[PDB]
């Protein structure tokens, strides 16, 4: 699929993903959720080619789920960005690759801080305060590093992340039919419904 | 008391599986013997024909391994021509993966090395029979190399195998402390082998004719075995002195 | 053919035993004792050698206790040789953790699995059982210091203080005497050490005849330390408790 | 679409009178879109440090692949493991996939702990060892670094004096690459001591 | 190459230069393509010197492993294991190979095995890419039946016309003779073959 | 004691008791022989009538490997075909190899490896039967005898089954009689009689001579089953010499 | 005895009692009749049931238009050699476009019984079975005993109280051999032979199964009133 | 790279230039081609440097088993025919190309190795891109029954005419030499023609020049005790 | 065919005992005896050549082996089981080691393999356990000279000095009395040729008594000069010669 972005906040992870799907021609879909849920503190939004990108985050969320399960305790945000990152790493030397990005936004319940997590189909990792996949930073990053504070509240985050959105419907070319957008922090994941 | 069936140890440490096959190897009644010469390695073995029905001709126990090396075989045929293929394939790829012939001491270890194989793995059995491998190396030079059902091997200055080795063994011993070297001081393999016939006759107390003997003779770059014609100019030799 | 020969490692007994697992544990209550103790601030293992020689180089030698990784480590009972096996398969088995997870094994999640690998070898396969037992001292984030105990079976539990091999009937009364919950290494220590010596078979408990080795927090701010105790630091500790 | 370009970055190590130097970029980047400029490319092994450029996912998966190998060592040895030995467990390593390799460019720096020589070596991307006396370069502006120390170093450098000239060495090179830069460290080792100094440069 | 064996009363003849090319370049003048399979069994080499070599040390192996077991093979048995190993595996070969040996039952027989692994029985046989100038006289000049010195000086002439005109071939001439008698080795130096 | 209940297990004489078991199914088995001849072999079976409803000439023992040679045994008729089937894909294979048709002495080894590799390993059992073989090679003429423990030799007359020890006293006669050699026509008439003097062990039923030749005058190096007028021919020679 | 355990063990006396064994499974079996002539071959089976409310144990098998057998002994062997019969049959005619002679689908029965009498962990099969067909050397008739041993006949019976049938036949021998071109009196020789191995029970309409095969007629099975004629 | 092979009266001589290259750029300026298979069994590469190391030393390790399972001292054929199945197998992607020579019982041998499996015989020998450069130099000087000083002379030239020649050797020339009932005498950097002029200037920095963010203390050192 | 046999041949008996290992370690007590003694600059390892038959040559029968060039090895119990160790533990030296590291392994490491092919041979389908008890002795640059035992069952323990096989009990006394950690390598050897003389009936000398020694360099068994670092193997074998000059100082 097309645009993903990804903010760390002082308390949150905020995660923004498009609701288009486009089969060539047509659009068949405005209402996309572009995520899943691998445990109760943290979310994966994904991008990249047709029917992998579910397959693999469907994937991955039953593994951290069957994790969760058998040791009664839950996976660090950079614990469970590892394994994700391990498979990636895997996939590209297959037969048949995973062609799958994905962002990885948790708040660690042990050290009290929130965390985000970009990870390309290669299996390329890094830890940001911001982050995106395809050409979406491309538009947002220059917005991202005037505006951005580390003491920034959720509420500032939205305001920010409304910034560059408009920008994208602004300058890109295609239509993705606005985003959805997700808050994870302390007390779990939650959507904010009107964007 | 199924220690006693396959290859594992009894309360006393022995394998009696190994121990019987030791047995088999004189289920045949023959007695071999090998001897080196300057130039030459010579081994003899009794031919027995009991039934006028076979041809004598295809009845034998030497064995042309490579163009170097020769096997003289202790036990029943089956085990030996068993042996005696492996041998021949052993060689061959030796010659082909390490680009030069397989000294015979080499062939003794690596068909030493099988037969030990068979005494610690159960669904193997031991072969009942021993093995004496005769060449002239081109590194060591005369060489009898014998290997038997336990996977023990040794070199050897001269040897003697079957029911009446022990004879054997004893008259080649008193002739060796007598002459002090390790080998029969003769120029031609002739001699070499008339000296090992003549010694096996001395040792069992028997003559023997053209047709109750078996010859094989090693040389540089050739291993050979005699025709009953050859033989009997050697038994004439022997006689007239 | 080859049934004929089969002792059949992994069956049932008619009263519902598996053979070869009551036979293995046989074998390890011969086996020199070792003593595991827990305590608030760190964990011990203290272990006895076998009848030993004047002429064995002690200070290279190793039997008893071995290093899994920097957190956890193992008291051995039983064969030696059986030991290493399952050993370096649980220092693979920590390392794989670590590359996946970029965090280091919960001490139960490596337990768990040497136990099943020891499991594996009672239900299936027709090959005889190892004939070891482990005692586990071990510390992690979630749960602090663990000691845990396997057997044969493949089955494990934790403890408070526990002692596997030879006379461990008498060596768990004395710990269940004189443990308390709000106990220290240092009496900790003492107390592993007073067992071991009312417990031997031997005449007297001396330094050569031991391996020791503490888990603490004793080491500089947040993180934790391994001591594989030398000869000469074992004599010194048995004089300062008053056992020599 | 070349693999060792994509995502860029530098590597160089320098000898010194009892010392060693290693020093990297902290830039990661897809093509032309700058990502990252806390990617650090050098990770140690108890004493004997590491310089991985390249391929960014090959670079995180060998760290992880050596730290995984060492800790064994160290486990079964009961010592830590020396620069020497070491460059040959990173040779094979790299060879065991002759016919689909990572596509990196390590490099070695240390000192033995027994002989408390200075030691440095390279690699290719399928694990030709490159031990040169003086100094080792490697990533995408290689170029550049062979220019800067064929002509900046000196043999027998005190450990301040190699820190300048490894420092202006990469700072230089790295400034006339386009994927390589946002930042720089520099490891000045000595045989038990080691300093890690952070580099102020220009961010475009 | 240019390569030949020619059968004649005494029994067959095998001939080669002596050049391996890389490209343009004479990576070895003094080759010798005339290789020994058994002791009365040798083969001519043609095309990839990798593959011809691998064949012939493979061939070697088959054939001191036969006679181990069976006695002296035949040169109709040399040529079939040549065969088998060229056609069951013409994907990947490039090889062209002339089969010369001497039995006392057959006498002189010559195989020929080319690229796609067919064999063909002859009176004689030439090959490699100096042969194709030689098809007119070597047609025109062989006889069978012939004595060994009228065999040497039709393969000296044949391969000195090759030579001549093919750049791929050239060196020296060498020669082996295959007859009841033994083995024997001939060379033939440039300023004699040149001057014919 | 047990050392009999296992195949490859060694006595305390050294002795392989499963194999010697097999060579009784052997000497329960029909009479066979082979008669080597001046320039080539003759093979000849007794098929026993266990009932009119048998056809006749239908029920055919002796068995062709490749085109020149023959197979004739004794014992557990299931166990020879079985190791006739093998016989014939190791002569496939040689002629696949090495063009040449599989010399007599060659394929002579391959049985008896064959034959030999079911006396290592307590997971098969020994062959049932002895088998007498042979045929037309480059080398002239041979004959062999292979049995249950792999043990073959080469033969100038051969004989298993009931009837081994009539049979092999009459082959002995033949031997001292004729030491410059015996024809190929001769053979066949020979052949007949030393059946019909052997079923004397099995002369309960009456029973149906088969018997079958290579020779390089008669034949043309190929094996032929002797049928019709040289047949009945057989047939009257040796009633002749039984009264 | 001590030598019954597996079909890899030789008694004393060379015997295979596990085959033995086998071989004791179709004397329990239901009595089946063999015959023929030189234009068509006959098989005739007696049928047997459990009780009064279960079906006859079907004993003939199709194997190709031309073949077919009767079987004595364990059912589910004889399908899984009949089963190996039509394929091979198969193969025959798909490969070669050729009908498979009668001769040598018996040798292919033979070397695949022979392979279970030798090997350790399987067991001979426990079925005997009577092979009848028309091919290009006319009609045959074969018997198959799970030792591997295959016989070509004229006539024979396998099962409990074979022997009555076989005894009949022998006698009968120059007759029913003559009947050519008459599957109606070749048939009717062969429901005479099985009556001879009858006790206590008379053939019924149920009871009886019949099979031919011959010059111009395709291997096909009587069942039912199809066989009341000859009742 | 230019490596050489040259017989002489009772031995052996193989020598190599010490250049490796990334295309265009200088990756070592003195690099070691000569390695060694056995004692008295040295082999010169070139092509891809990882190929003939990796190619080299495992030859080397299974010749070492193979000499202490037979008790002999090794031989270069077997060297040879080890090398040259290995790398037909591999159909040429293994790209190694050596000139291996040695002495052992059976005498002194030289042969050469091409990436495809073929081999040769010869008394003198060349490979590698200045493989032109000293074969001109081998035509034009070799002659039977030279002597160990001529051969080492004969070697290091071709060697040269690579160094200067060729593009892709340089630096220095590497030499060993077995002779028959001695130690083989690997000299490591025989000559050496190719020594850096003095600087015109130092650039030596004064203390400070750069800029610096953060310092800070790396632990090497394992976790402490007490 | 096929190996049917997949389950074990040695098991537990009710009384705990692994038969299978106690009497391998009883073929071991039968084998002529074998000893180790370690110095400050050295280690020795001897054993006396039993020679079956004086026809048989006995130099052609090596009971003191190579394993690599600073570690070697001596057996008591069956020889041809030691045979196949000695090329499996070349071998796996090799394998699992030299190919990884470009160095030989420390002398614990390759003990550790030995012991790991010998406790394989204690629980896995269809084999019996190894008859023999090995010492193996070496050097490594940071563990020093060493002296290991390895049993039957796989286990393995260091030793400053120790015997084995049918005068193993006598020996080791003598061993007691005898040893002080300020040994020099010729105080070793006269040691363990006084130590090996009790339990030899017969002739006693160079040609009835192998005997070698793991000590300094030797570059002038290295095979090729040139490279400083490479300074030649630890391990070397005493001549017959070597052997009866230290027998008239004894
Ligand atoms: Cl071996
Ligand atoms: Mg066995
Ligand atoms: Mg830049
Ligand atoms: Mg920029
Ligand atoms: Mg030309």
């Amino acid at each position: 699929m097309d645009i993903i972005l990804g903010i760390r906040v002082q308390d949150s992870v905020i995660l923004a993903s498009s609701k288009a799907v486009t089969r060539g021609i047509s659009v068949l879909k405005d209402s996309d959720d572009k995520t899943r849920q691998l445990s109760p503190h943290t979310l994966m939004s994904f991008a990249g080619e047709a029917g992998d990108t579910v397959q693999f985050a469907e994937y991955i969320q039953a593994n951290i789920q069957l994790y969760s399960i058998r040791e009664d305790y839950e996976l660090s945000p950079q614990a469970v960005s590892s394994f994700v990152r391990q498979e990636l790493a895997k996939s590209i030397r297959s037969r048949r690759p995973y062609q799958v990005n994905v962002l990885i936004g948790g708040y660690d319940k042990k050290k009290n801080k929130p965390e985000l997590y970009q990870i390309d189909y290669l299996g390329t990792k890094v830890e940001l305060p911001y982050g995106a996949h395809g050409y979406s930073g491309f538009y947002t990053f220059s917005l991202l590093d005037h505006h951005y504070r580390p003491d920034m509240t959720t509420e500032e985050g939205l305001d920010l992340l409304k910034l560059c959105v408009q920008e994208l419907e602004k300058r890109m070319p295609m239509d993705f039919k606005g985003v959805i957008v997700k808050i994870v922090d302390k007390d779990g994941i939650r959507q904010v419904d009107d964007f | 008391g199924y220690d006693r069936h396959i290859t594992i140890f009894s309360p006393e440490g022995r394998l009696y599986q190994v121990e019987y096959a030791f047995k088999a190897t004189n289920q045949t009644n023959i007695n071999s013997l090998a001897v080196r010469g300057k130039d030459c390695t010579v081994v003899i073995s009794q031919k027995k024909v009991p039934d006028k029905l076979l041809d004598p001709t295809t009845v034998s126990y030497i064995f042309c391994i490579s163009r170097t090396i020769g096997m003289v075989v202790n036990g029943p045929i089956p085990d030996a021509r068993n042996a005696a293929l492996r041998a021949k394939a052993e060689a061959a790829e030796f010659r082909y993966k390490y680009g030069y012939d397989m000294p015979c001491d080499v062939l003794a270890k690596r068909m030493a090395n099988l037969s030990q194989i068979y005494t610690q793995r159960a669904y193997m059995r031991p072969l009942g029979v021993i093995l004496t491998f005769v060449s002239v190396d081109e590194e060591l030079g005369p060489s009898i190399y014998k290997t038997d059902p336990a996977g023990y091997y040794v070199g050897y200055k001269a040897t003697a195998t079957g029911p009446k080795q022990q004879e054997i063994t004893t008259n080649l011993e008193n002739h060796f402390k007598k002459s002090k070297i390790d080998h029969i001081n003769e120029e031609s393999w002739e001699k070499v082998v008339e000296f090992a016939i003549t010694h096996m006759i001395d040792a069992l107390g028997t003559e023997f004719s053209k047709n109750d003997l078996e010859v094989g003779v090693a040389t540089k770059d050739k291993f050979f075995t005699l025709s009953a014609e050859n033989i009997e100019e050697r038994l004439v030799a022997i006689a007239e002195q | 053919g080859s049934r004929r020969y089969d002792s059949r490692t992994t069956i049932f007994s008619p009263e519902g035993r598996l053979y070869q697992v009551e036979y293995a544990l046989e074998s390890i209550s011969h086996a020199g004792t070792a003593i595991g103790i827990m305590a608030s601030d760190g964990i011990v293992l203290a272990a006895e050698r076998k009848v030993t020689s004047t002429l064995l180089e002690q200070d290279t030698s190793t039997e008893k206790l071995y290093k899994l990784n920097d957190k956890i480590a193992v008291a051995v009972a039983g064969l030696t040789a059986d030991a290493e096996i399952l050993i370096n398969t649980a220092r693979i088995h920590a390392q794989n953790y670590l590359k996946t997870y970029n965090e280091d094994i919960p001490v139960e999640i490596l337990v768990r699995r040497l136990s099943d690998i020891k499991q594996g070898y009672t239900q299936h396969g027709g090959l005889r059982p190892f004939g070891v037992s482990f005692i586990y001292a071990g510390y992690d984030d979630r749960y602090g210091y663990q000691l845990y105990t396997s057997n044969p079976s493949g089955n494990y539990t934790g403890w408070k203080a526990i002692s596997v091999g030879a006379n461990t009937s008498a060596a768990q009364t004395l710990l269940q005497m004189d443990y308390k919950d709000d106990m220290k290494v240092d009496d900790a220590i003492e107390l592993a050490l007073k067992t071991l010596s009312k417990t031997t078979d031997s005449s007297a408990l001396t330094y050569d005849r031991l391996e020791f080795a503490t888990i603490r927090k004793g080491a500089n701010d947040g993180e934790v330390y391994q001591k594989i105790f030398k000869p000469q630091e074992i004599k010194d500790i048995l004089v300062k408790t008053g056992i020599t | 679409s070349d693999p060792s370009s994509i995502n860029g970055g530098i590597v160089v190590a320098m000898t010194g009178k009892d010392c060693v130097a290693i020093a990297c970029d902290l830039r990661l980047g897809s093509q032309s879109l700058g990502v990252s400029n806390k990617f650090e490319k050098i990770f140690h092994y108890g004493h004997v440090f590491l310089g991985i450029t390249g391929l960014a996912t090959d670079v995180t998966t060998l760290n992880e692949m050596f730290r995984y190998k060492t800790n064994l060592y160290k486990l079964k040895e009961e010592r830590a493991i020396e620069p020497e030995t070491f460059t040959q467990l990173v040779s094979s390593s790299l060879y065991e996939r002759r016919f689909g390799p990572y596509f990196v460019g390590p490099v070695v720096a240390g000192i033995n702990s027994k002989s408390g020589k200075p030691f440095i070596a390279g690699f290719d991307l399928i694990g030709c060892i490159d031990e040169a006396k003086d100094f080792i370069v490697s990533g995408t502006a290689s170029d550049q670094l062979f220019g800067m120390c064929e002509s900046l170093y000196e043999p027998n450098l005190e450990p301040e004096d190699l820190f300048e000239t490894i420092s202006q060495a990469l700072l230089n090179a790295a400034d006339r690459d386009a994927l390589s830069g946002w930042g720089a460290v520099v490891y000045i080792i000595k045989k038990d001591e080691v300093v890690k100094r952070y580099l102020k440069m220009r961010q475009d | 190459t240019s390569i030949m064996a020619v059968t004649f009363k005494d029994g067959v003849i095998l001939g080669a230069d002596s050049r391996t090319t890389t490209g343009a370049y004479i990576a070895n003048r003094v080759t010798d393509k005339l290789t020994r399979v058994h002791d009365k069994i040798w083969c001519c080499r043609s095309g990839s010197a990798a593959d011809t070599q691998a064949i012939a040390d493979i061939v070697q192996y088959h054939l001191e492993l036969y006679t181990s077991q069976y006695g002296t093979p035949s040169t109709e048995t040399a040529a079939s294991v040549f065969k088998e190993l060229c056609y069951e595996n013409k994907d990947n070969l490039t090889a062209g190979i002339i089969v010369a040996g001497y039995d006392d039952k057959n006498k002189g027989e010559v195989y020929t095995i080319p690229l796609g692994g067919s064999v063909h029985k002859l009176p004689y046989a030439i090959a490699g890419s100096g042969s194709t100038f030689i098809y007119g006289y070597c047609d025109k000049n062989f006889r069978e039946n012939m004595s060994k010195e009228e065999t040497v000086d039709f393969i000296k002439h044949s391969l000195s016309q090759a030579i001549k005109w093919d750049g791929s071939s050239g060196g020296v001439i060498r020669m082996v003779v295959l007859t009841a008698a033994g083995v024997e080795r001939l060379i033939f130096y440039p300023d004699e073959y040149e001057q014919l | 004691t047990g050392y009999d209940l296992s195949n490859s297990v060694f006595s305390p004489d050294g002795r392989n008791f499963q194999v010697e078991y097999a060579v009784k199914a052997v000497e329960n088995g029909t009479t066979s022989i082979g008669i080597k001849c001046n320039d080539g072999v003759v093979f000849a079976v007794e098929k026993l009538i266990t009932s009119k409803l048998l056809v006749p000439q239908k029920n055919v023992k002796i068995q062709v490997v490749d085109r020149h040679i023959g197979c004739v045994y004794s014992g557990l008729i299931p166990d020879g075909r079985h190791l006739v089937n093998r016989g014939r894909e190791e002569a496939a294979s040689f002629k696949k190899l090495y063009k040449t048709p599989i010399p007599i002495p060659a394929f002579a080894d391959r049985l008896g490896q064959y034959v030999q590799a079911h006396t290592l390993y307590n997971s098969v059992r020994p062959f049932g039967v002895s088998t007498i073989f042979g045929g037309v090679d480059k080398n002239g003429a041979h004959l062999y005898m292979l049995e249950p423990s792999g043990s073959y030799w080469g033969y100038k007359g051969a004989a298993t089954g009931k009837g081994r020890q009539s049979a092999k006293a009459e082959l002995e006669k033949l031997v001292d009689h004729h030491p410059e050699g015996l024809s190929a026509r001769e053979a066949v008439k020979q052949a007949a009689k030393i059946i019909y003097l052997a079923h004397e062990d099995n002369k309960e039923k009456d029973f149906e001579l088969e018997i079958s030749w290579c020779s390089l005058s008669e034949t043309n190096g190929l094996h032929k089953f002797v049928k019709g007028d040289l047949l009945q021919e057989a047939i009257d020679f040796a009633q002749k010499e039984i009264n | 005895n001590n030598y019954d355990g597996d079909t890899v063990t030789f008694s004393p006396t060379g015997r295979l009692f596990q085959v033995e064994y086998a071989l004791e499974a179709i004397k329990q079996g239901s009595v089946t009749v063999g015959l023929r002539s030189n234009t068509h071959a006959v098989l005739v089976a007696l049928k047997r049931n459990a009780d009064e409310l279960s079906s006859y144990q079907k004993k003939i098998i199709k194997c190709d238009e031309h073949m077919g057998l009767s079987l004595a002994g364990l059912a589910p062997d004889a399908r899984v050699l009949s089963n190996y019969l039509r394929q091979q049959c198969n193969y025959s005619s798909l490969v070669f476009n050729r009908k498979l002679a009668v001769e040598r689908a018996g040798h292919l029965l033979c070397d695949k019984a022979q392979k279970n009498t030798q090997s350790y962990g399987g067991r001979p099969y426990g079925v005997g079975l009577l092979i009848i067909g028309y091919d290009k050397s006319g009609a045959h008739l074969l018997e198959f005993q799970p030792s591997g041993n295959v016989t070509e006949l004229y006539g024979t019976a396998i099962g409990a109280r074979s022997q009555g049938a076989k005894t009949y036949l022998e006698r009968t021998l120059d007759t029913f051999i003559k009947i050519d071109g008459n599957p109606d009196e070749l048939i009717k020789a062969g429901v005479e032979a099985i009556s001879q191995s009858l006790r206590d029970e008379s053939l019924t309409v149920d009871n009886l199964s019949i099979a031919i095969v011959g010059k111009d007629t395709p291997f096909t099975i009587y069942d039912g009133e199809a066989v009341a004629k000859y009742i | 790279t230019t490596i050489v092979g040259v017989k002489f009266n009772n031995g052996v001589v193989i020598a190599a230039d010490t250049r490796s290259t990334q295309g265009p750029i200088v990756a070592d300026k003195n690099c070691a081609k000569l390695h060694r298979i056995s004692p008295k069994i040295w082999c010169a590469g070139a092509g891809t440097a990882a190929d003939t190391e990796a190619v080299t030393q495992l030859i080397g390790s299974n010749i070492e088993l193979h000499s202490l399972y037979t008790s002999r001292e090794p031989r270069v054929v077997s060297a040879l025919q080890m090398l040259k199945q290995h790398l037909f197998k591999y159909q040429g992607h293994i790209g190694a190309y050596l000139i291996v020579a040695g002495v052992d019982p059976t005498g002194s041998h030289l042969f050469s190795i091409d990436a495809h499996g073929s081999t040769d015989v010869g008394y003198y020998l060349s490979l590698g891109s200045g493989s032109l450069a000293a074969m001109a130099v081998l035509e034009s000087h070799w002659k039977q029954d030279l002597t160990k000083e001529e051969a080492i002379k004969l070697a290091s030239d071709a060697i040269q005419a690579g160094i200067w020649n060729d593009l892709g050797s340089g630096s220095n020339v590497d030499v060993c030499v077995m002779e028959i009932g001695k130690d083989a005498e690997y000299l490591r950097n025989y000559l050496t023609p190719n020594v850096r002029e003095e600087k015109q200037k130092s650039y030596k920095f004064p203390r400070g020049t750069t800029a610096v963010l953060k310092e800070s203390i790396v632990n090497i050192c394992d976790i402490q005790e007490e | 065919m096929t190996d049917r046999y997949s389950f074990s041949l040695t098991t537990f008996s009710p009384s705990g005992k692994l038969g299978q290992i106690d009497y391998a370690l009883t073929a071991v007590k039968q084998g002529v005896t074998s000893l180790g003694i370690k110095a400050t600059n050295g280690v020795v390892i001897a054993t006396e050549k039993k020679s079956s038959s004086p026809l048989a040559m006995s130099e052609t029968l090596s009971k003191v082996s190579l394993l690599t060039p600073d570690i070697g090895a001596v057996y008591s119990g069956m020889g041809p089981d030691y045979r196949v160790l000695v090329d499996k533990s070349r071998k796996v030296a090799h394998t699992s080691y030299k190919r990884i590291y470009g160095e030989y392994p420390p002398t614990k490491l390759l003990v550790s393999e030995v012991a790991k092919i010998m406790q394989e041979a204690t629980q896995s389908g269809g084999v019996r356990p190894f008859g023999v008890s090995l010492l193996i002795a070496g050097h490594d640059e940071f563990n020093g000279f060493s002296l290991y035992q390895v049993d039957p069952s796989g286990s393995y323990f260091p030793w400053k000095a120790t015997a084995i096989g049918k005068g193993s009990v006598a020996a080791k006394t003598f061993l007691e009395k005898r040893w002080n950690d300020e040994l020099e390598l010729e105080d070793a050897i006269h040691i363990a040729l006084l130590t090996l003389k009790e339990s030899v009936e017969g002739e006693f000398n160079g040609d009835t008594i192998e005997l070698a020694i793991i000590g300094d360099e030797n570059p002038d068994l290295l095979g090729y000069t040139g490279i400083p670092t490479d300074k030649g193997p630890r391990f070397r074998k005493l001549t017959s010669q070597e052997i009866n000059d230290r027998l008239e100082a004894l």
